[PDB]
C-alpha cells in the first residue's frame, strides 16, 4: 500500500581500533550525536510523529547492552513514545534495521521510523556478547564453525583469487576512498564527534591509508593463519589446501562508528515538510553454506532482482560491504558487475566495518551518491556471518 | 524415590569401624578377581553409604580400601553392551543413583580417603575422586585412568564433572578424559590425580588413618571439604564465562574436529560438551548433565561397536581363543633374524625390548650394522624424551647381535624371515640355516602374499614352519598375523602364539590363503580409491573420504608407501593365481590406474614420486598433474558414497575370508582389521561393521545388505552382499 | 498494508523455576530448537525453504543467549540456511514485537513465511547480564532519572491507591485462574514439554505455580538505596512510596521460550496450513520513564483507534502480570470488566521469561479465542524505559 521514503542518511567518521580518536566516546554518545545532527536539519520537526528508533547491533553487551537504541531515545530527550528496540543479523545488523524500519512504514502501523546502528568495537570487541555456536561444543561441532576470515580464504582459493588479485582490489577501494573524501562526497553526510564542550574529536575516517602502494600490501602477512582449516575442507573436500590471501590490508577495517536513516511515509514526510531523497524499491534476505559464510549476498541480490522485476542492467550503482576483498571479487564475478559500477566511493578495507552499523553507512552513501552523479537506482548488500544475507534497491526522488 | 539404591545381589564391601571412629569400606567382590562397577557394587555401597549417614555421630573418618590385587576397575560390560533406546531412562537413573552415593560420601562432613592398592581404572578411579584425599602403592601394574572414552563411553560416575573442578576444562579433557590415558602412580602424582604416595600395600591404610587423624587436628573446618564445595572456589584456567577461556573455547570443538579428521566417534564430542556445559553450572546439575551424556552414548551403537571390539573381542584373543588346546609353553632363548631391513631391523628390537637374545644376520656386517641403528635411534628418541633410563637402553642394545656369518645362527630356537618377497631366495635362506638352529627351532617367515604351504617346502621340518607377519613400523604396529600352513602344527602356532604375547602385541591365527587377511582386505580398500581416482573423483576428496570414514591414513597416501610396482606384481599373481587355475579374472578398476602411474615413473614414495610430491623425504601436497591426467572432476559422488564405498569393500572382503576359513572367528577378524590395517575403531571391526552399520536405511545386518545393493547397483557388482548374509 | 497475516501456530515451552528450576540445566538455544522440532513434527511436509525469516526476542542476549540466538537455532536445528535469523531487545514486549515485526514483514509483501518468538533462561542469564547504557554511564543515568521498574509498581500503586491487599488480591485470583487453565486442560496441545537428547522428561508444566496460595500465606510475605528518592523527585506532589509489592503479587524469574508461526494466505495454502488467527493491528507508545509502567495504556488506545474499535469490542484482554499495580490500573483506567482480562491466568503465577512472554501471552490468547468461540482479543505488555506494545487478533 504505502510507500518508504529516505528523507535524511547520516553518519559519524569512522575511527580505528589502535590509538583510536573514538575510544574515549561511548557508543551512546555516537548516536546521540546523529539525533542532534538530526534535530539541527529539522529543529520544527514534531518528534511525536517518530513512532520507532529501530539500531542494529552486533555486540549487544557493556556499553552497548540494554536496548542501546531505547537509552538514544532517553538520553536525547526524544518522547518517551519514540519506541527505541535492538536488533542483531550480524554484518547486516545495519540494513535490517533500515529495511524493517520501511516495512514498518509499508504496513501502515507505522507513519515515522528513525533507523540505523552503532558499534564500538574499539570498546566492545567483537565476541563479547558471547554467543551458542562458538562457546557451545554441541552445536559448534555440528553447525562446522569456521571464522568468516577464513572463509573468505576459501573463497579465493575456490574461484583462484591470487594474493596479487585481492591486493589490487584493496589498493582500488583506498585510492577511490582517498578521491571521495578529496572530491568533497562526504562533506554533507559524515557529522563529526564532538565532546561536551564542542571540542574536536574526529572528523574524518582514520582507518584509510591514502598513500598505499601495492608493493607495500604485498609485504602484510596473512593475518589469518584452531583446526578451523581442517574443518573447511571438511565440508569442501574437493579442495586440497586453503590459499590464505587476506592480511590487515585486504580485510575489513577494525574501527568506530555510527549511522542513521530517517524513513517514513510520503504523508509523513508530507506532513512535517521533508524532501524524500530515495525510495525504498524492495528488499530481501537470503543466505547459503555456513562454513564459507561469505556467500549470503548474491543469492539475495538476485532475489531482491527478482521482487521488483529488474536486473544487473537496471542497477546503476551496487555497494556490497568490503569484509573481505575475495567476497566483493566473487560478487563481481558471479552477477557480472561492471568495475566502474561497483563500492564507487571505497568502502570497508579503507575506511572500516563497525558491524552494528555498517549497514546503515553503505546505505546512505549511495543516497549521497545517486543525488551526486544524478542517477535512478541502486543496489545495496552485505554478506553476513553464519552465512546470511540481505540486499536492498533503492530510486533517487 | 530418590535415594542411594536402584530398584538379591551379594554384599561387595566389609564395615570396619575402629576405636577412633575410622570407618573402613573394603571393597571385596565375591564373584570375580576384581572390584567391578555392577549391580552388587551399587546395592552394596548403598547400604554402607546408609550407615555412614546413619552412625554418623560415631564416625570420625572414612577409608575406601580393596582387598583384591587391583583397588576398582571396570563395569558389567555383558549389561552396557544391551542397552536399547529405550533403556536410555534406566540407564540414566543408574548412573544418577551411583554419583548420588559418592556425592553423600563427598560431603559427610569428615574427610574420605582412597587407599588405592592397585589399578584404579575408571569407574574405580571415579570412586577415588569422591575422596578428599587419593593415596597410592607405588608398585609394579598399578595404573590410574579414566578409559572409558576407548569404549565408545565417558566418564559418567563423576569423572568428568570432578575432573573439571580439578583440573579445568583444557586440562581435564586433553589430557585424562579425550584419550582416556592410563597413568603410573609417579605420573599420576605428577599431574595430581594422587596426593601422596607409599612403597608398599601394606603401608595404605595405616597412611590413610593418619592422615585423617592430622587432617582434623591442623584443618578441622576445611575436613571434609572438596575444593569446589568451598567458598571462593576458582576453577582452574576459569570458566566459559572468564574472558581468558572465552577467547580459546571455540577452537576446542574445532581442534578436536581436526584430531579425529571428522570421523563419526561420538564419545570425544559427548565428553567435550558434557566438560563445558557442566563447568557452567553447579556440580549437582554439572553431573546431571554429564548422565544425559552418557545415557546418550550407551543407547548409540558405536559403543556397542566398541565394547564389543575393545572388550569382549580383545579378551578373547588374549585368553587363547585362537591358540590350539592343550599345546604347553616352551621357551625362546635366542632369535635369530634373517634381514635387515625396516621389518627384520623393527622385529630386533621388539624382541630385545622383550628381553629376548636376537641374530640380526644380513648378507653384508655393514648393512646388519645399518639395521641395528634402528634400535639405537629409536632408543636416542626415547633417551630424548626420557622413557627409559641409560641403563636399560644400554641391555637392550646388547641383546642385539649382528652378523654375516650363518654359523651365529647357532643355539637359536625361534627363526623369523624378513627377507625380499621372493620364493626361491626364501628357500635358500632358510635351507642355508635350518641345519644351524636347533632341531626344535620354529623356522618363521614374514611374507605378506606368497602362501605359507609353498614356502614351506624349503626346509625338511614344515611342522615348524610357520607365517609371522607383522606390520611397519614394527615398534608401533600392535597386531602379528600367524599363518597356518597347511603342514604347520599345532604345537607352532602356540609359540608363535606366546612369543606374540611376550613382545606386548596382539596376534590373530589365519590359514593358509593368498593375500592372508589383512594384505588381502587392506588391497580392496587401496583398490576403492584408485577406481574412483580413474573415474574421474578429485583425488582431494578421496582423501578426504578416507581421513573422514575413521582410516590413519588416507588411500592414495599409502598406496605410495605400499609401492605401486608391488601392486602391480600382487594384481599378477592373483591373476595366475587362478588363470592358471583353470578360470579367467576379473581385472579391479583400480589396475589400469596402476599401470598408469607405473607408466608415468610414479610408483610411490621409494621411487620418490607417487600420487603425492616428495622433496627433502618428507610427503608435500599432491601431485598437480593429477587432475589433468584422470579428468579429475568430471565425477563427483557424495562424500558418503565414497566414505561407504571403502568401508563395505573391506567388509564384504572380511566375509569372503570368514566363509572361506582363512579367518576362524569374528573376533581375529575385528581386532584383525582394526590393529593390522587400521580399520576405523568406531565400526568395532569390519565384521562388526556388518551388524553395526547405521543409515538411512537404519540399523542391523539386513540394512548393510539394502546399503550394499544400493552401491551395487549404481558402482559395481563388486558391493553385492554374499549369500552368508542373507535370510 | 496489503497481504494479510495470519498466525498459524503458536506454542512455548513449560516455565521453568529459578531455584532449583528443571530448565536451568538446559541451554536456551535447546529451548528454541524444542520447538522448531515440535512445528516439523505438526507438519511433516512443509518446506521450510519458504521460511525467510525466524524472529526471537531476548533481553540478555550474552552468553548462552548471544551471537543471534535465532540464527544459532536455524543452524542447530537444520533449517535451510537461507531461513536468516535475527534477534531483538526491546525489553518486555521482545516477544511480541518479534511476533509484530514478523506480522508487519508479511504485511510488506517482501516475506512470506516467517517463525517469530522469544527466548530468555533467566536462571541462566539473569536480567542485568548484558549490562546497559542506564548503568554504565552515570551522566546518563543521573540524566533520564532511572527508577527500577519494581519501585514504578510501587509508585503506581500509591498513587491510585492500591491497597496491599487490592494487590495481593488479584495475585491470588492469577493464581487461581492459571491453576484452573491447567486443570482443564486449556494449555495440553500448546505447551510443548522439553525433554533431553534421550527423549527423557524435564518439564511439563508451569513449576512457578502456587495454586495452593491463600490470602494469609500472601500478607505473610515482606515486600523487595536512593532510587525512591529519585522517583519523588519527579513526582513531587508525592510524600512516601507504599511499597506493596512482594514476590507472591510480582512476575515470576523463570525460564521459557515460544514460537509463533506467522505468513500469508498464500503462504498457509501452499503448505497446508490451517489459520487460526489473524493479526489485526499493532502500536508502539509508551509514558513517562520513571513510572516505567503507565506505557500500556496508550498503545491499547492507538491499536483501537488503528483498527476501528473500542473496549467494548474486544473479547479477553491479556496484559502481562509484570506487577499487580500495573494491571490494576490498566483495568481502572479503561474499564475491562474482570471477567475479560487475564482469564488464564499470568505471568504472577506462571512466570514471565523475558524475551519470550510476549510470545507466550498472544498464543494462550490464539488458543482460548478458539476454546470460547470469541472473535477478537488484544495482547499488550509494559515496557522497562517507559515503552508499550499492543496487538489486536480475530480468530478464523
Ligand atoms: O543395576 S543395573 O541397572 O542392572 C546395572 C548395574 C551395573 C551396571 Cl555397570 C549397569 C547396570
Ligand atoms: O537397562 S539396562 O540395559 O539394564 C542398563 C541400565 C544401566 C546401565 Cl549403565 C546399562 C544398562
Ligand atoms: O574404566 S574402563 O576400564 O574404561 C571401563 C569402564 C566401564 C566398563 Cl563397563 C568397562 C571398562
Amino acid at each position: 500500500s504505502e510507500e518508504a521514503f529516505i528523507y535524511e542518511a547520516i553518519r559519524t567518521p569512522r575511527g580505528k581500533q589502535k590509538n583510536g580518536s573514538l575510544h574515549e566516546v561511548k557508543p551512546l554518545s555516537l548516536v546521540v550525536g546523529l539525533i542532534d545532527e538530526l534535530r539541527k536539519r529539522h529543529p520544527d520537526l514534531d518528534e511525536n510523529l517518530i513512532s520507532d528508533v529501530i539500531l542494529g547491533c552486533v555486540s549487544p553487551v557493556g556499553d552497548q547492552g540494554g536496548d542501546i537504541a531505547r537509552a538514544a531515545v532517553l538520553a536525547s530527550g526524544m518522547p518517551v513514545t519514540s519506541g527505541g528496540v535492538q536488533l542483531n543479523r550480524f554484518c547486516a545488523s545495519g540494513l535490517e534495521a533500515v529495511n524493517t524500519a520501511a516495512q514498518k512504514v509499508r504496513s501502515g502501523w507505522d507513519d515515522l521510523v528513525l533507523a540505523g546502528g552503532v558499534e564500538s568495537m574499539s570498546r566492545v570487541p567483537m565476541g563479547s556478547d558471547g554467543g551458542a555456536m562458538g562457546l557451545d561444543p554441541a552445536t559448534n561441532y555440528d553447525v562446522m564453525f569456521v571464522p568468516q576470515s577464513i572463509g573468505a580464504d576459501l573463497i579465493a582459493t575456490i574461484e583462484g583469487f591470487s594474493r596479487e588479485d585481492v591486493d589490487a582490489y584493496a589498493l582500488r577501494s583506498q585510492q577511490k576512498a582517498a578521491e571521495a573524501w578529496s572530491g568533497g562526497y562526504f562533506a554533507k553526510s559524515v557529522v563529526p564527534v564532538r565532546d561536551q564542550n564542542g571540542l574536536l574529536i574526529l572528523d574524518h575516517d582514520e582507518h584509510m591509508r591514502p598513500d598505499t602502494t601495492k608493493e607495500g600490501l604485498a609485504k602484510l602477512k596473512p593475518a589469518f593463519e584452531g583446526g578451523f582449516d581442517d574443518v573447511a575442507l571438511q565440508k569442501y573436500h574437493w579442495v586440497e589446501k586453503i590459499n590464505h590471501v587476506h592480511t590487515g590490508g585486504n580485510s575489513s577495517g577494525i574501527v568506530d562508528g555510527a549511522a542513521l536513516v530517517m524513513i517514513g511515509s510520503a504523508a509523513a514526510g508530507k506532513l512535517q515538510g521533508l524532501t524524500p531523497r530515495a525510495r525504498i524499491v524492495a528488499t530481501a534476505t537470503s543466505g547459503a553454506d555456513p562454513v564459507i559464510m561469505l556467500t549470503g549476498p548474491t543469492p539475495a541480490t538476485r532475489k531482491v532482482l527478482d521482487r521488483a522485476g529488474l536486473t544487473v542492467d537496471d542497477i546503476d550503482l551496487f555497494e556490497l560491504n568490503e569484509a573481505f576483498a575475495s567476497v566483493v571479487l566473487k560478487f563481481q564475478k558471479d552477477l557480472n558487475i561492471p568495475d566502474e559500477k561497483l563500492n564507487v566511493n571505497g568502502g570497508a578495507i579503507a575506511m572500516g566495518h563497525p558491524l552494528g552499523a555498517t549497514g546503515a553507512m553503505i546505505l546512505g552513501t549511495m543516497v549521497d551518491e545517486l543525488e551526486r552523479r544524478n542517477a535512478r537506482r541502486a543496489l545495496i548488500t552485505l554478506c553476513i556471518g553464519g552465512g546470511m544475507g540481505v540486499a536492498t534497491i533503492i530510486e533517487r526522488v | 524415590g530418590s535415594s542411594h539404591h536402584h530398584h538379591m545381589p551379594d554384599n561387595t564391601i566389609q564395615w570396619d569401624k575402629d576405636a577412633d571412629g575410622i570407618v573402613t569400606l573394603t571393597m571385596d567382590d565375591p564373584s570375580g578377581s576384581t572390584n567391578v562397577m555392577n549391580e552388587a557394587y551399587i546395592e552394596s555401597m548403598g547400604k554402607a553409604v546408609d550407615r555412614l549417614v546413619a552412625e554418623k555421630d560415631s564416625i570420625t573418618g572414612v577409608v575406601v580400601a580393596s582387598a583384591k590385587k587391583t583397588f576398582f576397575a571396570g563395569g558389567d560390560v555383558k549389561t552396557m553392551i544391551q542397552a536399547r533406546p529405550e533403556d536410555a531412562g534406566d540407564v540414566f537413573n543408574t548412573v544418577e543413583t551411583i554419583k548420588r552415593q559418592l556425592r553423600t560420601l563427598e560431603t559427610l562432613g569428615k574427610p574420605v580417603v582412597a587407599a588405592i592398592n592397585g589399578a584404579a581404572l575408571g569407574g574405580g578411579l571415579e570412586i577415588a575422586l569422591a575422596c578428599h584425599h587419593r593415596i597410592a602403592a607405588d608398585v609394579k601394574g598399578s595404573q590410574l585412568g579414566l578409559p572409558e572414552v576407548t569404549l565408545g563411553l565417558l566418564p559418567g560416575g563423576g569423572g568428568v564433572t570432578r575432573t573439571v573442578r580439578m583440573f579445568g576444562i583444557q586440562n581435564a579433557f586433553v589430557s585424562v578424559l579425550a584419550q582416556g590415558t592410563r597413568f603410573k602412580p609417579a605420573k599420576a602424582k605428577e599431574i595430581g590425580l594422587v596426593d601422596e604416595l607409599v612403597a608398599t600395600v601394606e603401608e595404605l591404610v595405616p597412611a590413610a588413618k593418619a592422615w585423617i587423624k592430622e587432617e582434623l587436628k591442623a584443618n578441622p573446618d576445611g575436613a571434609g571439604v572438596q575444593p569446589w564445595d568451598k567458598k571462593g572456589y576458582k576453577m582452574p584456567g576459569g570458566t566459559p564465562s572468564s574472558p581468558g577461556l572465552a577467547a580459546i573455547l571455540p577452537s576446542f570443538p574445532s581442534n578436536l574436529r581436526k584430531q579425529l579428521k571428522g570421523a563419526p566417534m561420538p564419545a570425544p564430542r559427548a565428553i567435550l560438551a558434557a566438560a563445558v556445559e557442566g563447568a557452567q553450572v553447579d556440580f549437582d546439575t554439572a553431573s546431571r548433565i554429564e548422565s544425559r551424556y552418557f545415557a546418550s552414548l550407551v543407547t548409540g551403537q558405536v559403543a556397542k561397536n566398541m565394547m564389543q571390539a575393545f572388550f569382549f573381542d580383545l579378551q578373547a584373543i588374549n585368553a587363547g581363543g585362537s591358540r590350539p588346546e592343550g599345546i604347553g609353553k616352551t621357551p625362546i632363548k635366542r632369535i635369530g633374524v634373517l634381514g635387515a631391513g625396516m621389518m627384520g631391523a623393527g622385529i630386533a628390537y621388539v624382541s630385545a625390548k622383550a628381553g629376548y637374545e636376537v641374530v640380526l644376520k644380513d648378507v653384508s656386517l655393514e648393512a646388519a650394522a645399518k639395521g641395528k641403528g634402528y634400535s639405537e635411534k629409536l632408543e636416542a628418541k626415547a633417551l630424548e624424551r626420557g622413557r627409559t633410563t641409560q641403563e636399560r637402553s644400554d641391555a637392550l642394545l646388547a641383546r642385539i647381535t649382528p652378523t654375516a656369518d650363518a654359523a651365529d645362527f647357532k643355539g637359536v630356537d625361534f627363526v623369523i624371515e624378513a627377507v625380499f618377497e621372493n620364493q626361491e631366495l626364501k628357500h635358500k635362506v632358510f635351507g642355508e640355516i635350518e641345519d644351524i638352529v636347533e632341531p626344535n627351532a620354529i623356522l618363521g617367515s614374514n611374507t605378506s602374499t606368497l602362501p605359507i604351504t609353498g614356502l614351506a617346502t624349503g626346509v625338511k621340518r614344515q611342522e615348524d614352519f610357520i607365517g609371522i607377519h607383522f606390520f611397519s613400523p614394527v615398534d608401533k604396529m600392535p597386531l602379528v598375523e600367524i599363518i597356518k600352513g597347511e603342514k604347520t602344527s599345532d604345537e607352532a602356532l602356540a609359540r608363535v602364539f606366546d612369543y606374540t604375547l611376550a613382545i606386548g602385541k596382539t596376534p590373530i591365527v589365519v590359514n593358509d590363503s593368498r593375500g592372508f587377511f589383512t594384505s588381502r582386505v587392506i588391497g580392496t580398500f587401496v583398490n576403492e580409491a584408485l577406481a574412483m581416482l580413474g573415474e574421474g573423483v578429485e583425488p582431494a576428496s578421496i582423501e578426504q573420504a578416507g581421513s573422514q570414514a575413521g582410516y590413519p591414513a588416507p588411500p592414495l597416501q599409502l598406496s605410495d608407501e605400499l609401492n605401486l610396482e608391488l601392486m602391480h606384481k600382487i594384481a599378477v599373481a592373483t591373476r595366475k593365481g587362478v588363470e592358471d587355475a583353470g578360470g579367467t579374472y576379473q581385472p579391479h578398476p583400480a589396475e589400469a590406474v596402476v599401470e598408469k602411474m607405473i607408466e608415468l615413473g610414479r610408483s610411490g614414495r621409494l621411487k620418490g614420486a607417487g600420487f603425492y610430491e616428495y622433496a627433502d623425504g618428507k610427503r608435500s601436497g599432491l601431485w598437480p598433474g593429477l587432475r589433468e591426467t584422470f579428468k579429475s572432476g568430471s565425477s563427483q559422488p557424495p562424500l558418503q558414497d565414497m566414505i561407504d564405498r571403502m568401508l563395505f569393500a573391506e567388509a564384504l572382503e572380511t566375509q569372503k575370508c570368514l566363509d572361506e576359513g582363512v579367518l576362524t572367528s569374528t573376533a581375529d577378524a575385528n581386532i584383525g582389521s582394526i590393529m593390522g590395517i587400521g580399520f576405523p575403531p568406531w565400526t568395532g571391526g569390519s565384521a562388526q561393521f556388518i551388524v553395526g552399520y547405521s543409515g538411512p536405511a537404519g540399523t542391523g545386518k539386513a540394512a548393510f545388505v539394502a546399503r550394499a545393493r544400493e552401491l551395487a547397483a549404481a558402482y559395481g557388482d563388486r558391493f553385492l552382499p554374499p549369500e552368508s548374509l542373507l535370510s
